[PDB]
């Protein structure tokens, strides 16, 4: 028998904070241990490898894991995570010698909230080019966007875009509705938004 | 990773026969086929340690595999069932537990073709209020009423695809969350500086690649056959 | 004076659906001092000389696990070689691995080894630079390519320059 | 002490 246990399917941390991703395995023999990472829309790729010797192994970008024979653990850690670390991390255990005895963990989806230096929360109205949408934007990472308590009102979850030239990131959620009388003032009515949110017009 | 899967995108109807190809030209010993689904992580279907060898994985039901050569590992779905709608990964391995992954093959098995709809796409120009307040301009693209959930949205500026300043919803919304055959909606943003948007020489375009029916699928209904197609919306810069 | 530690690993496929026999024999200064044999009833590394008796259970368990892994590793290799050279399943073939370290009178590494022979023939070998491989023929070229791509040399050199030398020294300390 | 082999033939 062989298995790998990661306790949390989802993990959110603020940019700049430290990271631990836990991994327990069950295997009767001496194993090889790995961490894989899967960046958005890509396949998995090796991040950390443990063969033997020093229990602490190191990888690119300050990643490391520690093998504990006593605890059957291979926890991953990083001193300070950044937005680009947002990905799904898989722990894995393998028998030596063969490729026929490999087990992946369920994986942990890490979300790293970017630090929004100059928050400027606002709700704008956009006109259709060819109908209208509302754009909640420029809020701090902490704000969360709730779904509408109205089936005919659609609200997407928070999304981070990066204007790379400009070294500038921003959060945004979109709301739209077919129904007449939909207004941007009440669009995100049942979300908890900053009291200083800018409502133009 | 020298692992290439094909096709990258596939839509079929229940009962169809689907073959996924995986070739790795580094002649690695082991090859694996996985499927990935929300809440089930990565699940092994079949693997091989050499040409002519096949070993069942953890979820082989409905799948066959063939290692015709050291480089080639095909995955076969004999009587495609909707439950096989998934994201498939092939992997090669040159050392115990050390895998190199393909780019993924997204497959949807349709149960009923009459539920298939291509997206409607609309671009919404930046608000002038955002222009003045921030000196930045956010375009929003909306792809709505599509089924199955199998689209790819991209932004094109002056005829070339861009990625900077772009964020697209990872998951689409169900337009009718209570319905099983619910159609989907998807949003995306492209943010540029105010001065770029206000230059009327600049051309902006949201493109949505939809994967649906093939030329081979027969279509009876009156409405246009919802074939695989690109639907897009455009706007020129406004000063 | 100068010394050496060498291990000889041999995988020989039986006939019919016969699991291969894997053997590993360790030498110090060309004298057998340890041995593992898959055919044995309770397969594990056994000391072949009284001065090795001093090694505790942890040691004997650890290196036995290595042998366990190696057996599987060689199984994969044998099946793979049949493919490289176009050969049939029923047959009997042998892959041998020789690795270890020659140490000089100064206590430094004279030379390091990591090489293979298939059916009595030279296959691939780690060069004296501990960086480059010598491929004997066509098949061996496939292997070398993968090992160059994998950066395999660094892994084996790390052993040859460190642990190999240290362990040899530890073994000598007994007598 | 013996060494684990990694990358296969």
């Amino acid at each position: 028998a062989q298995s790998v246990t990661q306790p949390d399917a989802r993990v959110t941390v603020s940019e700049g904070a430290s990271l631990q991703l836990r991994c327990k395995y069950s295997y009767s023999a001496t194993p090889y241990l790995f961490w894989y990472v899967q960046y958005p829309r890509q396949g998995l790729q090796m991040l950390l490898k443990y063969y033997s010797g020093d229990p602490v192994v190191q990888g690119v970008n300050g990643f490391e894991a520690e093998f504990s024979k006593s605890d059957s653990s291979f926890h991953l850690r990083k001193a300070s995570v950044h937005w680009s670390d947002s990905a799904v991390y898989f722990c894995a255990v393998s028998a030596k010698g063969t490729g026929s005895k490999l087990s992946f963990g369920k994986g942990a989806k890490l979300t790293v909230s970017p630090n929004i230096q100059n928050p400027d929360p606002a709700v704008y109205q956009l006109r259709d080019s060819k109908k209208s949408v509302c754009l909640f934007t420029d809020f701090d990472s902490q704000t969360n966007v709730s779904q509408s308590k109205d089936s005919d009102v659609y609200i997407t979850d928070k999304c981070v875009l990066d204007m790379r030239s400009m070294d500038f990131k921003s959060n945004s959620a979109v709301a739209w509705s077919n129904k007449s009388d939909f207004a941007c003032a009440n669009a995100f009515n049942n979300s908890i938004i900053p009291e200083d949110t800018f409502f133009p017009s | 990773a020298a692992v290439t899967q094909s096709p990258r995108n596939k839509v079929t109807v229940t009962g169809g026969n689907v073959t996924l190809s995986c070739r790795q030209t580094n002649s690695h010993n082991y090859m694996y086929w996985y499927r990935q689904d929300t809440g089930h992580g990565l699940r092994l279907i079949h693997y091989s340690y050499g040409a002519g060898n096949l070993q069942i994985g953890d979820v082989p039901d409905g799948y066959k595999a063939t290692r015709t050569t050291q480089e080639d590992f095909f995955l076969l779905l004999e009587l495609a069932s909707p439950s096989q709608t998934s994201l498939y990964f092939c992997a090669s391995s040159d050392a115990p537990g050390q895998l190199y992954f393909g780019e993924g093959s997204k497959l949807t098995v349709l149960e009923d073709l009459k539920n298939v709809f291509p997206p409607e796409v609309a671009v919404f120009e930046p608000s002038e209020a955002e222009i003045s307040h921030t000196q930045k301009a956010t375009l929003v693209c909306l792809a709505t009423g599509f089924y199955p959930d199998h689209v790819e949205l991209s932004w094109w500026v002056n005829g070339k695809e861009v990625h900077s300043g772009v964020c697209t919803d990872p998951q689409p919304l169900k337009e009718q969350p209570a319905l099983n055959d619910s159609r989907y909606a998807l949003s995306s943003r492209l943010r540029v500086s105010a001065t770029f948007w206000q230059n009327p020489r600049n051309h902006f375009r949201c493109q949505v690649q939809f994967y649906g029916l093939s030329e081979n699928d027969e279509w009876t209904q009156d409405r246009a056959k919802p074939v695989t197609q690109i639907v897009s919306a455009e706007a020129w810069g406004r000063a | 004076g100068p010394h050496s530690m060498r291990y000889y690993e041999t995988a020989t496929s039986r006939r019919g659906l016969g699991e291969p026999r894997y053997t590993s024999v360790g030498y110090v200064d060309d004298k057998e001092f340890v041995r593992f044999d898959s055919d044995a009833e309770n397969p594990r590394y056994e000391p072949q000389v009284p001065w090795m008796e001093q090694e505790g259970p942890e040691y004997w368990e650890r290196i036995t696990q290595v042998a366990k892994g190696q057996e599987q590793w060689f199984r994969v290799n044998l099946r793979t070689l049949l493919g490289y050279y176009n050969q049939s399943a029923g047959g009997t073939h042998t892959l041998q691995r020789m690795y270890g370290c020659d140490v000089g009178s100064d206590g430094r590494l004279l030379r390091g080894y990591e090489q293979f022979a298939y059916d009595g023939c030279d296959y691939i070998a780690l060069n004296e630079d501990l960086r480059t491989w010598t491929a004997a023929d066509m098949a061996a070229q496939i292997t070398r390519r993968k090992w160059e791509q994998a950066g395999a040399a660094e892994y084996y050199r790390a052993y040859l320059e460190g642990e190999c030398v240290e362990w040899l020294h530890r073994y000598l300390k007994n007598g | 002490s013996p060494l684990d082999s990694l990358w296969w033939i």
